[PDB]
């Protein structure tokens, strides 16, 4: 029940050169809900962003330690962090505690900084990678979501499409979840525009 | 998770599922089980998977050390007796059930490595949550010195088998064909089944959503 | 031939090292502490900046808590590290005991960790004295000295770096109960002995000033300005 | 002679390997750094240009640290380079902590109390890396810091080292305004210096190196300038040049 | 439980506790102060499981007094806020939990006033208003339909005595007191706290 | 130039390493000589065995030290050092065979003989172990192989080789040998190696002053030749 | 030793003037299961004392190789030095005692008894440490069965003979075989006097 | 200044780390190796030549792959080169390990570099006696980087080290053109080693490695004899 | 001079000189010989009473390493005492992980390593005392081995360390030892010890002998009083 303590999901979408990004906005206990301002999903770069599900003090730990480690290799590097190096950086990361684990579900949606190849992934407790060309799914009520993706999700969708799809996909989900709410905040990122999105959901 | 191999006439046969599931619902349906290793050799991760993976790697890129200070292709031996060590050292903790297939210098290979830590030579195995069902379709029609065409139903049988008999695979058939003039990956050598159309168009068009505020930055 | 490891004895029983680390402490900016009744004060001598520098970060006097202060001499390197160190020290020992750090123990731990630096091979002595002056005596000012050997003293008004003996000399001879009975006259005490060390003209002088259950007080080189005018005319009534 | 380690005091108590290392810290490439009421700018000059070589990284001298900080290099290069690692090492792990930039001074102090630690525990021979930071921070905006091989730090306005450091700074002070410099005019205040710096005459934009900081809309942008920008502030130098003899 | 309740103002933030130290079975002390000066313009209120918090805010709080003076200038209040929750995500996991729930709140002149929620899990959060302890449950509620976006001096004490008043009305054991804070552009300052008799 | 020949990590003016060249040198001390023939399908090495007194026991002055069945050792050198040089080559071999199964190939053996003997060299902790390590073997896919690999640390693949005292010499003469293509048997190589033995030391070597050790692809076995097999091919080799 | 695999059975003795004998028997049962048959429960440490102990003979067989090289480097210093029955024991109380204090204890009840200097020492040891002197000593179920019998022997007549002892042991152990479930009916016996200490066996019982 | 030409942990007067110094020395006196960057690849020669034909010229390669997209060669002292190829590896794996991607040039050079600084640093321990000269092809643009005993790295387009380095150089910058392609550079390459090479260059004495977008491979002997033979 | 300060400094000409410092250091000291019977190895040496007051037995150089291993060492007698104190570990280790007696190769190897380990690192220094190991099983024979300070460790017939090696060798040689029995190869060793004796440099002696073989039932002990003297009474017999 440990996934249960803090509740929320973050959800990202791909499409037709667009990547797709929706996150739970509600923060709080096991049962009273404490905040409704709780960012759930991290910009690890300029188009690059990474969502985390699970109890909110490892997520909070795993997007600055994420952070602390990827600044190292951008500014080593010399260039932005692509995002299957991010994928399996993020990997080693959680893998690093299979006897400690933590207790976070990482979901990573961007394009990629050469090619403009949208690409989102997927990464277990213990830091599996998981990568799908249709979408992924993390949080608590990870069934919500899933469900509906497999009737709504549409190949080669339009900027504005993938929106909507989304939205509606993360909106649907969260109403039929308790633990997980109050708000959400959808980010449409594209390879001119970035468009930040929070969608009318029920504060119920 | 089906993995299976079976060491045919002129080298080995590998194959695995892709369904991975957490819990009781499947992750996605086209994950690779089928781990690169050596250009000479491969496994297929049964167990955890993110375990699978991570071991695989290590296993695979201190093999390649290896690899590169002899200037030979590495041989399945010491594949499994470095992989098997490392298994063992955590005393079962990890659960990776994973299957060494290849072929050296001495001739084809095929080791089997228990997630406990244990591995035997068996000229046809399998292993995962539909490892019965892999056994049961080599005892029933493999025979030795099979040839290399036959070898790839035989396995494609004895996984699909495992996808039409169990829960916990299926979705796609890959298969890594490995001959010592062949490394032959299969991504997938069939589709099992195809998701049935969509008879319904979902209405997804503009203003159907609605939002509290809105803030839009160009970058570039 | 007994002047290269710290550890080695003279045939007359010096050790060496020390007394030539007390050297680097003999190469600072002067710096002059006399305590009142109601107020401790720690005179500097300022170097006359470069023309196209920034002053803020040459800080000599810092302030190791809230009602400690330390003026240091000697080479810079060494005289952060110790000031942080004795902060890190202070901060801790408030941790395990609520009670305040008082001056003597923070003078105490920061000549625990000369001694220890000066010890054994492999660690250089700390070459800077430090002068801790604070009211942590809930009620009593105290003023201590740190030799960069690790002996620290009680003092009524000391003097360390460049020109401590003149600086002392005139202490000596001027620190009478009359002169700090009032603060005013405590810090005119403090601007004409650094007067003799350090001739020059405004901003060459920073006094700290602190008063009994308060904070440090960088006098601001105007008030700095009115002490000296009040010097200035009263050496002109002598006259 | 007292100059077999570190640790050894000379008779008049000084550091004799620090000082040392503090003279050798001539040898390196000339670097200069001018604090403008914009921002703040640095200034390097490659001293291997040699045709074969190619020009991977474009900054050699200027590394950058953090979102909001840049420091120079001068000095050995093996340790420059740990010096480099160890920066950016301490800014992450601060900003991972308290989730803030780390004020600039923080940094400086780290590493000038790293240097002090090689240079007190024996078996450690001290850092000859000096080298110059920028950055802008809430408290204090826009800094330039000095560090040398002994750890001890400063802030300064406009400063150069290695070679011909002290004509520079000379120069520099000679000509600075206090207060009413604009990035523009810091520019043209740093290649000027840098012409006579260097024996090496018409500036070649190949042969030097110049990194702005700007406070742009809250970014912090560490923008290195490209040859196309170095040739022309060279022309308009040259340009000036000319102006100021005509009056011969 | 304790009480740590806190109204962020439009240029203050104005955060009140009790002052009731009991063990198992009575207030031991009536006077007991759980509000801790972490520097000029933060302040730190932690409760919890016994004996962690009385230290764990002494060692948070030497740690955010040693930074102000080795520095000059005091820690802002999100760094605060993220270093105080840095520390319990480190010992979380360690052989050493500190099992302590605890509620930042300060001043930031750059900024502005902020108050932060932090959970034994630590875990930080930026809320205008929250509650600790047990009675979480029934003055969050009386914050929620009660607050406004821009609540003066004198109706924020008010709400918190409706606050207060409510909880002295439902709480099966005694609060006789509660500890009473503000911070402002001009620091942090005592407020008069509350009774009332019962005969 | 010559002061910096008392360390090990200490570097020479010209660029050189001295107490690496002193312990190469020092592999003479011994006064014994051995050289490797590699055949076409056989590794022959025969060494010195020098025993200048009665009542020593010949079988316990052997050199020719077996690391492993199918891979064979001569050391020639310090007598103490090539021997704990020999144990752990026994130990590599002994720990490659239970890291990863196969027998590790005799140049991966003595590589990582060479390798500690280097580490040795670069970290001033131990003398370098003057023993030269001559190494033979059979490998699959390889032929016969014979690396001779030394204190500094330097291996590489001889068909021919040999150290000790006489080691120029018989390098030329083997040099003069290996260049005329011929069948290289057993028969042959054995013949070879003891003919350059022979006219390097100049001696008619009787059949109790020499040790031979061959391993062929027949069977790739260490075998170190008795007294009757060693007379019958020096008969052979006169006539 | 936290599970014990392979046990042993009761093990013996009675002090005789001039002497001491202990007897045990020879079946190594792991569980209920007769694993081995020809083990030996009774080894010789010295000339002048021999010990012999229950439970786990693995357990006790590692006891038996660091006597043996513990005892074995008393004469090779050869100062004349041996090490005393009572210093046996007392290496043995502290031996066990330090064993137990970090939870892996010998799960070996021990029993030591020699002939030193005109004096007879029947010291035991159990598996967690407990030592004391008695005429007579049984280890396990001995204590129950055959413990009991040898203080009214004692108790009459605390002087007993070299044959009243082998029978009365004998007596003993027979009483061992009919009650319990874990003997057998091949055990040695040792005997310790001023010519040495002998061990014979194994023998029978009707 | 002799007093100080023998610890790597004290400074001299003037500022000179001696000790890295006589280390450079010892490698600039070891065997030659030139390496050219094409536009297309990388090439790396050295010249393996043996003191006697008794030893096996295949035994020992001077050329080594650290990854399927990274080379190496030397000019010193080899058994330093073993242990700096056997570290090369270990970062290269490493960092293929933590980020699943080969490691690039710039990186792998890098860390070899602090590995070598690793070593000057305390007394007691040599520095690395031999300077490094790095392939590779990441992000479809040939790379070469020498790793020095000094720690310095940098990006030569076309350099030789060891005996002669200076005639290789002057070669250089003579015969290099900057828009060539692999097989130009091959024969470049192979020219400026003959330049510095003291009799025949056989195919067994001369060893070449290719590093194109393709990979790092070794030229065996019969690739080499063909572009000897076209060049000769 | 300046290459032989410490151990780890190789001479130019390529010899560790503290080693062969250590060899001239046993060579300073007495005789030790070792002499191996057809059925077994037979040790005696010459234990100089440095004074009056010694109680007949202190310092004895003779060690038993094991039950069937007898040392005789000859040189700096801590060294010597801290070899047999090593060479008892060495064989309690490999009885205890391997369970049967140490063979007096791999006794004599393992501690001739040690050794060698000590004439390696600056820090420490070779061992001033040259030992013999001896011992006798049916499995494997009489086998006599002699380690010196440099390492070395190669199995002897017969051997001496001390001043008189050259002068005991002489009269080793003259003695047939491969056939002869462990009860007159004692009377035999005896005599040699008491004609390589200077008698008029060092004040007095007192003899101590020691064997194993089969008379001995393959166990090294003090060889006994009895027997003792007659091996003193040939010697006495022969005039030197």
């Amino acid at each position: 029940s440990i996934m249960s303590y803090n509740g929320g999901a973050v959800m990202a979408m791909k499409g037709k050169n667009c990547v797709a990004i929706a996150a739970d906005r509600r923060f709080g206990i096991q049962a009273q809900m404490v905040t409704t301002d709780f960012q759930k999903i991290f910009p690890m770069g300029d188009r690059l962003y990474i969502g985390l599900a699970g109890l909110a003090t490892d997520v909070q730990t795993v997007a600055q330690r994420l952070k602390f480690r990827l600044n190292l290799y951008e500014l080593k590097e010399g260039r932005q962090i692509k995002p299957y190096t991010l994928m399996s950086m993020v990997a080693n990361l959680l893998y690093e505690k299979r006897f400690g684990p933590y207790y976070t579900e990482p979901v990573i949606a961007g394009l990629d900084p050469k090619t403009f190849k949208p690409f989102i992934c997927s990464l277990d407790l213990i830091g599996c990678p998981m990568v799908t060309d249709d979408f992924v799914v993390s949080g608590t009520c990870a069934e919500q979501m899933y469900g509906m993706c497999e009737s709504l999700w549409e190949p080669n969708m339009d900027p504005d499409h993938l929106f909507e799809t989304i939205s509606q996909a993360m909106l649907n989900a969260v109403d039929r979840d308790a633990v997980s709410g109050m708000g959400v905040i959808v980010h449409i990122i594209e390879k001119d525009k970035i468009t930040t999105r929070t969608l009318k959901a029920r504060m119920d | 998770t089906t993995i299976a191999g079976v060491v045919y006439k002129d080298g080995i046969v590998l194959g695995a599922d892709t369904r991975a599931t957490e819990g009781m619902v499947v992750a996605d349906k086209n994950c690779s089980k089928i781990h690169f290793i050596s250009p000479n050799i491969y496994c297929c991760g049964a167990g955890t998977a993110a375990d699978t993976d991570m071991t695989t790697q290590l296993i695979s890129s201190n093999l390649e050390l290896h690899s590169l200070s002899t200037g030979r292709l590495p041989r399945v031996v010491t594949a499994n007796r470095m992989l098997k060590q490392m298994l063992f050292r955590y005393q079962g903790y990890i659960g990776a059930a994973l299957v060494l297939g290849g072929v050296d210098v001495t001739g084809p290979h095929l080791y089997s490595i228990y997630p406990h830590g244990s591995t035997d030579k068996l000229p046809y195995v399998t292993m995962g949550s539909g490892s019965l069902a892999a056994m049961a379709v080599f005892e029933d029609k493999f025979r030795p010195d099979m040839e290399e065409e036959e070898a790839k139903n035989l396995v494609s049988e004895a996984i699909a088998a495992g996808i039409f008999n169990d829960l916990g695979s299926g979705s796609n058939i890959d298969l890594c064909v490995i001959s010592k003039n062949k490394l032959d990956f299969l991504r997938p050598y069939t589709v099992p089944n195809k998701k049935g159309t969509r008879l319904g168009r979902y209405r997804c068009e503009k203003g159907t959503t609605a939002v509290l505020t809105e803030k839009i930055t160009p970058l570039e | 031939s007994y002047d290269r490891a710290i550890t080695v004895f003279s045939p007359d029983g010096h050790l060496f090292q020390v007394e030539y680390a007390q050297e680097a402490v003999k190469k600072g900016s002067t710096a002059v502490g006399v305590r009142g009744r109601d107020i401790v004060v720690l005179g500097v001598e300022k170097k006359s900046v470069a023309k196209l520098q920034d002053e803020r970060t040459v800080r000599k006097i810092c302030a190791l808590d809230d009602n400690v202060c330390m003026a240091f001499a000697g080479l810079t390197a060494d005289a952060r590290i110790v000031i942080n160190r004795a902060r890190v020290e202070c901060q801790s020992h408030r941790l395990t005991v609520e009670d305040p750090v008082t001056v003597e123990y923070i003078t105490r731990y920061i000549a625990s960790l000369k001694q220890r630096y000066t010890q054994s091979n492999g660690r250089r002595p700390f070459g800077i004295s430090a002068l801790i002056v604070g009211f942590d005596f809930d009620g009593t000012p105290r003023l201590y000295q740190t030799d960069p050997s690790g002996t620290y003293h009680a003092w009524k008004a000391n003097a360390i770096g460049r020109g401590a003996k003149s600086v002392r000399e005139f202490l000596e001879k001027n620190y009478t109960d009359e002169a700090i009975e009032t603060d005013d006259l405590t810090i005119k005490l403090v601007i004409k002995a650094l007067l003799e060390v350090v001739q020059s003209g405004g901003k060459n002088i920073e006094l700290a000033v602190m008063r009994r259950d308060q904070s440090l007080k960088i006098l601001n080189p105007e008030e700095i300005e009115k002490y000296v005018v009040e010097i200035e005319k009263e050496k002109e009534e002598n006259e | 002679r007292y100059d077999s380690r570190t640790t050894i005091f000379s008779p008049e108590g000084r550091l004799y390997q620090v000082e040392y290392a503090m003279e050798a810290i001539g040898h390196a490439g000339t670097c200069l750094g001018i604090l403008a009421n914009d921002g703040v700018l640095l200034a390097a000059e490659r001293r291997n240009i040699h045709k074969l070589l190619d020009e991977v990284f474009f900054s050699e001298k200027i590394y950058k640290l953090n979102e909001d900080m840049a420091c120079s290099v001068a000095g050995i290069t093996s340790d420059a380079n740990v010096l480099t690692n160890e920066l950016r090492l301490i800014a992450q792990r601060y900003l991972l902590q308290y989730q803030e930039p780390i004020p600039c001074e923080q940094l400086v102090t780290a590493l000038c109390d790293i240097k002090q630690a090689y240079t007190q525990f024996g078996g450690k021979r001290p850092f000859g890396v000096s080298l110059l930071y920028i950055g802008w921070d809430k408290h204090y905006g826009f800094q330039l810091y000095q560090s040398d091989p002994s750890g001890n730090y400063g802030g300064w306005k406009a400063t150069c080292i290695g070679n011909n450091s002290a004509a520079a700074v000379s120069m520099l002070k000679q000509d600075y305004k206090e207060g009413e410099m604009t990035l523009k005019s810091a520019l043209a205040l740093a290649i000027k210096v840098l012409n006579k710096t260097m024996d090496v005459s018409k500036l070649s934009a190949e042969k030097v190196e110049i990194a702005t900081l700007t406070r742009e809309n809250g970014k912090t942008v560490i923008r290195v300038l490209k040859q196309k920008e170095v040739e022309q502030l060279i022309k308009k130098h040259e340009e000036e040049e000319a102006k100021a003899e005509r009056e011969k | 439980m304790e009480y740590l309740i806190g109204i962020q103002g439009p240029d203050y933030v104005l955060v009140a506790s009790d002052r009731v130290a009991a063990s198992n079975i009575v207030q031991m002390k009536d006077d007991h102060d759980k509000m801790f000066k972490m520097s000029e313009k933060i302040l730190l209120l932690c409760v919890g499981e016994a004996g962690d918090t009385v230290q764990f805010a002494e060692y948070i709080q030497k740690n955010v007094q040693l930074y102000k003076m080795r520095n000059g200038y005091e820690l802002s209040p999100t760094a605060a806020a993220n270093f105080t929750r840095r520390n319990l995500a480190d010992c979380l996991r360690s052989r050493t939990p500190y099992h302590v729930n605890l509620l930042l709140a300060g001043y930031d002149e750059h900024e502005g006033p902020a108050l932060y929620y932090m959970d034994y899990l630590a875990a930080l959060a930026k809320a205008p208003f929250a509650a600790h302890g047990y009675g979480a449950f029934l003055t969050l509620s009386i914050l929620d339909r009660y607050y406004t976006p821009t609540i003066s001096r004198e109706r924020a004490v008010e709400l918190l005595r409706k606050c207060l008043e409510e909880l002295q009305k439902r709480f099966i054991l005694n609060l006789p007191t509660f500890s009473v804070r503000i911070i402002d552009k001009n620091g942090i300052h005592d407020l008069d706290n509350i009774s009332f008799p019962k005969q | 130039s010559a002061g910096f020949d008392r360390h090990i990590t200490i570097f020479s003016p010209e660029g050189r390493l001295y107490q690496v060249e002193y312990a190469f040198k020092a592999i003479n001390q011994g006064g014994l000589t051995s050289v490797a023939v590699r055949g076409k399908d056989c590794a022959v090495i025969v060494t010195q065995k020098k025993v200048p007194d009665k009542l020593l026991d010949s079988s316990t002055v052997t050199h020719l030290f077996k690391i492993t069945e199918n891979i064979g050792c001569v050391m020639t050198g310090m007598t103490a050092d090539s021997r704990s040089q020999v144990q752990r080559a026994r130990y590599e071999a002994a720990n490659w065979k239970y890291k990863y199964g196969y027998e590790i190939p005799v140049d991966m053996l003595c590589k990582r003989i060479a390798d500690i003997s280097q580490v040795y060299t670069q970290n001033a902790e131990m003398r370098p172990l003057g023993c030269c390590m001559i190494l033979i073997g059979i490998d699959e896919e390889q032929g016969p192989q014979v690396y001779k690999c030394d204190p500094a640390g330097y291996y590489c693949g001889f068909k021919a080789t040999a150290a000790g005292v006489k080691q120029t010499e018989s390098t030329s003469f083997l040099e003069k040998k290996v260049k005329k293509k011929f069948d290289w048997t057993f028969e042959q190589t054995v013949e070879t190696a003891i003919t350059c033995l022979s006219t390097v030391l100049s001696i008619d070597f009787k059949p109790s002053e020499i040790e031979v050790g061959v391993v062929t692809v027949e069977n790739p076995k260490f075998r170190i030749l008795t007294e009757a097999e060693i007379d019958a091919h020096l008969v052979a080799l006169a006539e | 030793t936290q599970n014990p695999m392979v046990t042993g059975t009761s093990v013996l003795g009675v002090k005789f003037e001039g002497g001491v004998v202990i007897a045990a028997d020879m079946l190594g049962s792991y569980g209920s299961l007769a694993r081995f048959r020809n083990i030996s429960r009774i080894m010789r440490v010295n000339n002048s004392t021999m010990l012999g102990a229950s439970g786990d003979y693995a357990d006790f067989q590692y006891l038996k190789q660091v006597l043996g090289q513990m005892v074995i480097d008393e004469e090779l210093l050869g100062d004349g030095h041996s090490y005393s029955p009572r210093a046996i024991h007392s290496w043995l109380t502290r031996a066990m005692y330090s064993r137990r204090s970090k939870m892996n204890p010998l799960w070996n009840t021990m029993v030591i008894g020699g002939y030193a200097d005109g004096e007879s020492f029947l010291g035991y040891v159990d598996m967690l440490g407990v030592a004391y002197e008695a005429p007579s000593l049984a280890t396990g179920y001995g204590a129950y069965l055959a413990q009991p019998l040898l203080r009214e022997v004692l108790e009459k007549q605390p002087v007993l003979s070299q044959t009243e002892a082998r029978d009365l042991v004998e007596r003993c152990m027979r009483v061992l075989y009919y009650r319990d479930a874990r003997s057998y009916n091949r055990f040695q016996i040792a005997t310790v006097t001023e010519k040495g200490v002998e061990i014979e066996g194994p023998l029978s019982t009707e | 200044e002799r007093g100080y030409s023998f610890s790597l942990t004290t400074f001299s007067p003037s500022g000179k780390l001696v000790q890295i110094e006589y280390a450079l020395a010892a490698v600039a006196g070891g065997a030659p190796s030139v390496g050219i960057k094409a536009a297309n690849g990388v090439v790396l020669a050295t010249e393996k030549k043996q003191k006697s034909i008794l030893y096996d010229e295949r035994s020992v390669h001077k050329v080594e792959p650290i990854t399927k997209h990274i080379g190496l060669v030397y000019s010193g002292m080899g058994p330093d080169y073993r242990v700096l190829v056997h570290r090369a590896r270990k970062l290269a794996q490493q960092y293929y390990l933590v980020y699943q991607e080969p490691i690039p040039t710039a990186q792998l050079v890098q860390r070899v570099a602090s590995v070598m600084q690793e070593y000057t640093q305390s007394g007691g321990v040599r520095p690395f006696g031999v300077s490094l000269l790095i392939c590779g092809w990441n992000e479809g643009r040939p790379y070469l980087f020498q790793s020095d005993p000094s720690g310095a790295y940098f990006a030569w387009k076309a350099t030789a080290m060891g005996k002669n380095y200076v005639n290789g150089k002057t070669f250089l910058e003579k015969r290099y053109n900057e828009d060539l392609e692999l097989e130009d550079a091959i024969h470049t390459a192979i020219l400026t080693l003959k330049e510095s090479f003291e009799g025949q260059m056989t195919e067994d004495n001369i060893e070449v490695g290719i590093c194109n977008e393709a990979g790092f491979r070794r030229l065996t002997p019969t690739e080499v004899k063909d572009y000897l033979a076209a060049i000769a | 001079t300046g290459y032989d300060l410490s151990a780890s400094t190789f001479s130019p000409d390529g010899r560790v000189f503290q080693v062969e410092y250590a060899m001239k250091a046993v060579e300073n000291s007495s005789t030790a010989i070792g002499i191996r019977c057809k059925d077994g190895v037979v040790f005696g040496v010459e234990k100089l009473v440095l004074s009056k007051l010694y109680e007949e037995g202190s310092n004895k150089r003779l060690f038993n390493v094991d039950r069937h291993v007898g040392m005789a060492v000859a040189g700096l007698l801590a060294d010597a005492r801290s070899l047999a104190d090593i060479a008892r570990e060495e064989a309690s280790n490999f009885r205890s992980n391997f369970g049967y007696n140490i063979p007096l190769k791999h006794l004599a190897d393992r501690v001739a390593m040690y050794v060698h380990a000590y004439t390696l690192y600056s820090a420490v220094r070779p061992f001033g005392c040259s030992f013999m190991l001896g011992s006798y099983s049916v499995n494997d024979g009489a086998q006599l081995y002699m380690i010196d300070p440099s390492g070395v460790s190669y199995g002897y017939w017969g051997c001496a360390i001390g001043k008189a090696r050259q002068a005991a060798k002489t009269e080793i040689e003259k003695l047939q030892m491969k056939e002869m029995t462990c009860r007159d190869i004692v009377k035999e060793v005896a005599k040699i010890i008491y004609i390589v004796h200077d008698e008029v440099k060092d004040k007095a002696f007192e003899l101590e002998l020691s064997w194993v073989g089969e008379l001995t039932n393959g166990r090294h002990e003090i060889v006994p009083k009895d027997i003792r003297e007659e091996a003193e009474k040939y010697a006495k017999e022969s005039l030197k």
